[PDB]
Formats: structure tokens, sequence, C-alpha cells
């Protein structure tokens, strides 16, 4: 009903190698062939991304800032507010970019300021100005 | 096997069934109520228990229906049908025994039977047995025909026939009991020895004797489940689908390796992005670092603008260097899949050349059993007799198989050194011309009413012919003898003065360096107490070492045993025997197979006697007068011993059915 297990014989396989006389050595070179080409696209990307990854040596220790998590307060000082107006005009509606950039509010408070002062602070104008970048 | 079922089995019958050959001598009880049908059956089982009990003397009726119990022995024409049917067709009162009641007074029918191999003695034996005239002529200065046994002294080694395949139903049981023979077991062990002298490790001896038994399979498979038994016109045979499995192998073998080196480049390239990506990301940190620190050079206090520059900058490098962490992250992932994937390859090649040398050599054992080399096996019908097999040890005749066809020519009328050169039949008789083979010019005429031709089916291939039949043999005759196949098989008998090999090892196997001569002295048999290497030449090597003078022959084998056993431990042979079958005007070759575009049914029409046309024009149709025993005239048994003295006990019956009547069957 079946091969033996390791053996495989599809109907396909038989006819084309039963086609003609060298039919058997012509299927086996294509592959052999097919197996060089291969093997040295391996050693053309392998050393494409062994070039790359002396570019990445030292990673990017040089560059990283300390870490400074501060208490989330709860009143909006003057000068915060002015944060959260230039940080809508630049990030839209991130507010998680907004909490990062003042720093001392939470997601929450955010959203809720996005309502509370949308009156004086013309947030409707800071975004629509956010859309055109 | 036991009781009378056993028994039925032994003598190759179904005991819950009433054979083909039955139905056709008891008509009226395969066709009446199924009470009668195993009546009959027992009668039958029980009848062979009794001559298999003791087959060294003749089961008559009076002691078949004295041994019998009620209900079974009160239908007395029963049992003597039952009897006379077992009796005219060899199942009982066949080979050696001793006669209860003396031959007749005077023999009815005279048979002429050509050739005195082991089908022409056992249907002699059973001729002779059953009341007619017979006469054998032998071109032979001996009897056996193929089975011919070499001594000098002590020495014993069968040049022709040589292993018993079993005793489950073989009718060798029989005979072994008759005849003193002495029968010893084959220890299927055999280590491998490369053409270099050393032994092949009992790794690759296993690991390619599996992937050997595998290949066979895989043959079957393409048979009877792709139907791959034509290849442009011509029938496919085994050689052929051997080469086919084997190579698609191969071409599975590569394409596991470009799937797999496929996956490594689909991976490597996603390396190749990512890579990309962290230095074209690496390159914004740099730059947005130097403008987060300008923007905090700017000593405070400072305004909200430029407050909140250094707030942004510091957020959007922050976010950059979660990027970056996060495709690092995804770095170690891939880098550790590849040492995973380029950790695990596929199989470099399915067989190496030293592999491939050591499968040739099972190749070269499979060309032995069958005599002939794969490319002409039929790849369909070369397993055909596969089913009837026998069960039990395979045996060899440690006194020399040819004690047999000698115990059998006891007490029968053989002409030796007799060439048939002609066979006349008519519908009024038949006439034999022979002459003398030690004179050609001395001639003989022998007249009977029926002719028995056991002639060595490579003799009936001869072109010209050897034997000239008057009238010609019709076409589906000659046309069937040629598309069967006979094949060719030699040994060579090495006698030393003491023993250099291990007297354990009944036998050890040579593997040669080309595919071309895989069979040339591939097998060494040490069989016997007396020193005697068998060497075994099989395949293509057999035809063409025929071609090949004694001596030389001799200096292969010693140039394989010194390698092996070392250059100083072999000693020359006192005598040296090189059998070349095939070269044989008495045989022509050794056996027959079953050849691509033939099938079994031939065998069936190797048996089918010859009936001649009418003498007169407007006379009835006459009597069969030419029939055909013999080793290639057997379908399920071919190729054998057992097989030809069968087809003996068959034509037999036949002729004397035909000559003599068969009265049981009323
Ligand atoms: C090398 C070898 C090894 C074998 N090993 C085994 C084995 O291990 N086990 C097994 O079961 N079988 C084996 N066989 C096969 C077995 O020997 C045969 O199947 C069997 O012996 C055939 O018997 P036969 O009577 O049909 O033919 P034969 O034994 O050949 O009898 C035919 C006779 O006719 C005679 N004859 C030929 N031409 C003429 C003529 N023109 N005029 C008059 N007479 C003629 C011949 O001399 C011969 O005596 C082996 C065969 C060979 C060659
Ligand atoms: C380890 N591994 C190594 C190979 C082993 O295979 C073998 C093991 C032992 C082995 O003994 C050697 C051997 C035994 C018997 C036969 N048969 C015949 O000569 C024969 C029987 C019949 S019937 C009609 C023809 C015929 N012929 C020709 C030939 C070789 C032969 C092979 C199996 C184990
Ligand atoms: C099927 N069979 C395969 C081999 C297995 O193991 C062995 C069984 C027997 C073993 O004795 C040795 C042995 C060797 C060769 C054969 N070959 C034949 O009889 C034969 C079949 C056919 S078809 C046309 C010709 C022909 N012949 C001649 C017989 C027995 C040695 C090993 C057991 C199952």
């Amino acid at each position: 009903r079946k091969p033996p297990k390791g053996m495989f014989l599809s109907q396909e396989d038989v006819e084309a190698v039963s086609a003609n006389a060298t039919a058997a050595t012509t299927v086996l070179r294509q592959l052999d062939m097919e197996l060089v080409s291969v093997k040295r696209q391996i050693q053309n990307i392998k050393q494409t991304n062994s070039a790359l990854k002396e570019k990445l040596d030292g990673g990017i220790e040089p560059y990283r800032l300390p870490e400074v998590i501060q208490k989330c307060n709860a009143r909006w000082t003057t000068e915060e507010q002015l944060l959260a107006v230039q940080a809508i005009r630049k990030y839209g509606r991130d507010f998680q970019a907004i909490s990062d950039v003042i720093g001392n509010k939470s997601v929450v408070q955010v959203k809720n300021f996005f309502v509370n002062y949308r009156r004086r602070f013309n947030i409707d104008e800071v975004l629509q100005e956010w859309e055109a970048e | 096997p036991s009781g009378v079922e056993g028994a039925a089995f032994q003598s190759r019958l179904p005991h819950d069934r009433m054979t083909s050959q039955e139905a056709a001598c008891f008509p009226d009880i395969i066709s009446g109520p199924q009470q009668t049908q195993k009546v009959f059956l027992f009668i039958r089982n029980r009848t062979l228990q009794l001559w298999l009990d003791n087959p060294k003397i003749q089961l008559t009726f009076e002691a078949t229906l004295q041994q019998l119990e009620a209900p079974y022995n009160s239908d007395t024409v029963l049992v003597h049908r039952v009897h006379s049917y077992l009796e005219r067709h060899g199942l009982i009162n066949f080979g050696i025994y001793k006669r209860i009641k003396p031959l007749p007074t005077k023999k009815t029918g005279k048979v002429i039977i050509i050739g005195s191999g082991v089908s022409g003695l056992a249907a002699a034996r059973q001729l002779q047995s059953f009341g007619m005239d017979v006469t054998l002529l032998e071109a032979r200065d001996r009897v056996g025909g193929r089975v011919a046994t070499f001594r000098k002294g002590n020495y014993v080694a069968d040049l022709g026939a040589m292993v018993v395949t079993g005793l489950g139903g073989n009718p060798m049981a029989v005979v072994s009991k008759q005849v003193n023979m002495e029968l010893a077991k084959i220890k299927q062990k055999c280590p491998l020895y490369e053409a270099n002298g050393q032994a092949v490790p009992k790794e690759k001896d296993e690991m390619v004797e599996q992937e050997f038994n595998r290949l066979l399979e895989a043959t079957s498979y393409l048979s009877h489940q792709l139907d791959f038994n034509v290849l442009n016109n011509k029938p496919v045979s085994l050689g052929q689908a051997l080469e086919v499995v084997i190579q698609l192998q191969e071409k599975h073998v590569k394409d596991e390796q470009i799937e797999h080196w496929k996956k490594i480049v689909k991976t490597q390239e996603e390396l190749k992005e990512l890579l990309n990506k962290m230095v074209n990301l690496k390159e914004k940190i740099k730059e947005l670092h130097q403008q987060y620190k300008e923007a905090s050079e700017v000593k405070p206090p400072r305004d909200i603008t430029a407050e909140f520059l250094v707030k942004s900058k510091h957020r959007d490098l922050t976010a950059l260097c979660k990027e970056y962490d996060e495709l690092a992250e995804t770095q170690g992932k891939l880098e550790e899949k590849l040492q995973e994937l380029e950790a695990n390859p596929p199989s470099d090649v399915y067989l190496s050349s030293r592999d491939r040398q050591i499968l040739d050599w099972h190749f070269a054992n499979l060309e032995f059993a069958n005599a002939t080399p794969l490319s002409t096996l039929s790849l369909k019908h070369w397993d055909q007799d596969d089913d009837f097999e026998f069960t039990g040890s395979h045996l060899t005749v440690r006194n020399g198989y040819s004690c047999v066809p000698v115990a059998l020519a006891e007490g029968l009328d053989i002409k030796l050194n007799t060439a048939v050169r002609q066979v006349r039949y008519t519908a009024s008789g038949c006439e034999v011309i022979a002459v003398n083979t030690r004179s050609t010019s001395q001639t003989f005429i022998y007249k009977c009413d029926a002719v028995l031709c056991t002639l060595p089916l490579g003799v009936l291939k001869q072109q010209p012919p050897a034997v000239q039949f008057v009238p010609p043999l019709p076409e589906w005759k000659t046309s069937a003898v040629q598309r069967m196949g006979f094949g060719n098989l030699n040994k060579v008998v090495l006698c030393f003065d003491r023993v250099f090999w291990d007297p354990s090892v009944n036998l050890f196997g040579h593997v040669g360096s080309t595919t071309a001569s895989r069979g040339e002295l591939f097998l060494f048999w040490n069989l016997y107490k007396a020193p005697i290497l068998l060497a075994l030449v099989a395949g293509e090597a057999a035809g063409i070492m025929e071609n090949i003078s004694d001596d030389v022959i001799v200096g292969r084998c010693l140039a394989i045993l010194k390698g092996i056993f070392g250059s100083s431990a072999v000693p020359q042979p006192k005598e040296t025997v090189v059998s070349r079958w095939r070269a044989d005007p008495w045989a022509r070759g050794s056996y027959s197979y079953v050849a691509a575009g033939s099938s079994g049914n031939d065998y069936d029409l190797m048996a089918q006697p010859i009936t001649p046309g009418p003498s007169i024009p407007g006379a009835p149709q006459p009597i069969p007068r030419l029939f055909f025993a013999g080793e290639h005239t057997i379908r399920n048994y071919p190729a054998t011993v057992h097989g030809a003295l069968l087809s003996g006990l068959r034509e037999a019956g036949r002729i004397a059915d035909q000559f003599l009547g068969a009265m049981y069957t009323l």
C-alpha cells in the first residue's frame, strides 16, 4: 500500500527518471548544480552579514541615557501645561509619548488634559496642524 | 501441522478443500453434498498419513481399508478410488519402497524416456511401477543429469544440485527417509571480506543488508502499486527497477540537501534585513544622542520651548533605544536558529563507494540464487513461486546429492552413452533415433507408444537443434521455449590437504571491486569435515569464467584467500574442479528463470503434451504421443530438484491414465 519507510517512490518521480536513457543523470546533475548555486549564495550572504555585524560593534552603549523615574504627580503646573501643548503639536494623539515627555503625568491624566483644557488651549487647532506633518 | 491435517500439508494439499485435480477425478463428490466431500477429504488425508508415517513399504488398498474406522471404511469403492488416485499421481507409493504385490507378470505399453535426470528417473520408476515397459536414453555416462557429485577418495563436493530447500511440504522429505541421505543444516552467518583482505565491520554488514532487502520491497511496490512494468514497449526487468529505485533514493538525498540549505538562505536573508535595520537605527541613535547633548548644553534657566526640546529628544532617544533592544533580541533568536540548522544537516550521500560495493555483493548472491544477471529477470514474475516455498531450515547432502538419482535408477533399463538425435511421433506410434556418444557412426532405433522428453531447457533452445522433432513442435511450444530464460551457474572445488580457515565458519563472502565483477568468486563454502573449499561464480561473471582456463580460475581463487588468510597460510590444492554448465552440451546452462517478457504461464505451456495429426485424412483425433517433464515444466516449483521430481510423477500419471486407463473415475 505504501513504500518501505525510507524509500521515496512517487508516481511523479518515477516517470521523470525513466523518460529517456540519460534522464536519470540529467535530473541528478540539475540538483548538484542547484546545490552548488545555493551553497555559494550562502557564503555571499554569510559574508555580507559578517561585515554588517562589525558595523554594530559596541552596540549603542555610549548613547543610552540613564533611567529616571519620577513621582507621577497630579497638579498641572504652568510649566507642565506648556510642555503638553508642544507635545500635542509634535506627537498628536500619542499619549504614551506625551506622558513620557512631561514625565510626572499618567496616560489617563494626559487624556483628561485633552478634554479639560480643550477649550483654552485650542487643542483642535493644535491637532489639525500636527496632521499636516 | 499434526494429524491427518499435517499429512495433507506435507503432500502440498489443502486439508479442508478438494483440489482442481481431485474435482476432475471425483466430479460426483465435489458436486454433491458437503457431507460426501468431508468424508472423501478424510479418506484422502488419512491415506497420506499412513504413507508418510512409513514410506519405505508400499501402502496397499488392503492396508488402507484396514486402518480406517467407521463411517469412513463403510464405502469401499470410495476408499478404492481415493487410494488408486493417490497412487496414480505419485502422492503415495512413490520413490523407493518395498513392493508387497510383486510387479505384474507382463507389462503393458512401451514408453521411451529421454534423459536419466531426477525427473526422468521418477517417471520411469512410477511408469514401471504401473506395469509399463520403460526405457531411458541418457547421453551422459552417468545418471543424475544436473545432480552431479564429485568424489575422489573421501572428498565429496556437489558440482550441481546441493541444497534441500526445507522439508515442510518437500517430497524430498520422503526420499530422505527411503535413501540414506545425510542432511546437515547451514549456519546462516556470512562474514564479508573486502578486496583488500580486511573484513567488513558489523556496522556496515547490517546497515547495507537491511538497505538491500528494502530495495527489493521497493521494486515490488514499483511493480504491483505503480504498474511500472513496461518501459518503451519492452518489459521492465528486476535490474532496471533496482537502478530506478536507487536513482530515486539518490535523488531524494539531493532534494533533502537543497531544501535544507534553502532554509538557511531564507533565514540568513532575514538576518541581512535585520542587521541593515539595526545599522540604520544605530545611526539615528548616534545622531539623536548628539542633538540631545547639544540641547542639554544650553545652561538653565531656559524658556519652555528649549526645555521641551530636551524633554523631546530624551523621549525620542529612549524610544529608538527601545527598538534597538528588540531588534538585538530578534538577532539573538535568528543567530542561534542558524546554528541549529547548520548543526543538523541531512545525509551527505545515499550510499558511498564502500557501501555500494557491499550492496553489489548482496546483488551477486541474488544473481546466484536465480542463476542469471538481474537485468534478465522479469520484474513482475521473477518471484511468482515464492508462495510455495517450503518451511524449515535449508539443508545439504553430506554424502553427496548423487546418491538419490543413483538409488532411483536401481532396477531400471537405462541406456547410457545414448544421445537422442531425432524424435519422430505419428498418430500410430513413435520412433526415437539415437547414436552412441563414443562413436556417432552407430545408430539406434527405439519404437514406443509414447515418448517422455525431459531434455534440459537449454538443450531445447539449441540452434541449430541438437534434437530434431518430426514433425516440428508447434509454434506455441517453440515460442514458449524461446520466451523462457535458461541461466548459468558455476562452482569451483578446491581440495587441499589440511584446513587453514575457521572450522566454525561454514562460509565467508568476498566483496568484489567492480559492479561488473560482483559475482566473480563472491562466496566460499566449507561444509564437511574434509578440506574442500567451494567457490561460487554467479551473475554476468558466470558466462565469462567459462572462457578462462582452470589454472587461472584457481589463481584468482588463491589470490583472494592469500589476502584474507595470509600470503603464506594458503597452500596449493591437490585437486581442482571447475564446472562449465553453459558449455555442457547435455545441459547448455544451469536452470530456468522467469525472463522479462515471459511469465509463469510459459511453464504450463512447456508441460502440455503434443498430439500428432491423423495418419489418414478423415481419421479420428489421435492420442497424445509426446510428453514433457523436467525442471522447466512445473509452474509452482521450477529450477529445483524437488520440482523435477514432482514433474516426473505428473507425466507418469498422465501417461498411465492415457494408455492404461483411469478406472478410479466412476
Ligand atoms: C550448478 C547447479 C546447482 C543447482 N543447485 C540446486 C540446488 O541447490 N537445489 C535445487 O533444488 N536445485 C538445484 N539445481 C537444479 C536441479 O539440479 C535441477 O532442477 C534438476 O536436477 C533438473 O532435473 P531434470 O531431470 O529436469 O534435468 P536433468 O537433471 O538435466 O536431466 C536431463 C537429462 O537429459 C540428458 N540429455 C540431455 N541431452 C540429451 C540428448 N540429446 N540425448 C539424450 N539425453 C540427453 C542429460 O544428460 C540429463 O541427464 C542446480 C542446478 C545447477 C546447474
Ligand atoms: C550477515 N549476513 C551476511 C549474509 C547472509 O546471507 C547469507 C548467509 C548464508 C549463506 O549461505 C551460503 C548459501 C546457502 C544456500 C544457497 N542456496 C543454493 O545454493 C540453492 C538452493 C536452491 S533451489 C534451486 C536452486 C538453488 N540454489 C542455487 C546459496 C548460498 C548465503 C547468504 C546473511 C547474514
Ligand atoms: C523468501 N525467502 C528469502 C530468503 C530467506 O532466507 C533464506 C531462505 C532459504 C535459504 O536457502 C538457500 C536458498 C537460496 C536460493 C533459493 N532460491 C530458489 O529456490 C528459487 C526461487 C526461484 S524463481 C526462479 C528460480 C528460482 N529459484 C532457484 C532458495 C534457497 C537461505 C536463506 C527466507 C525467505
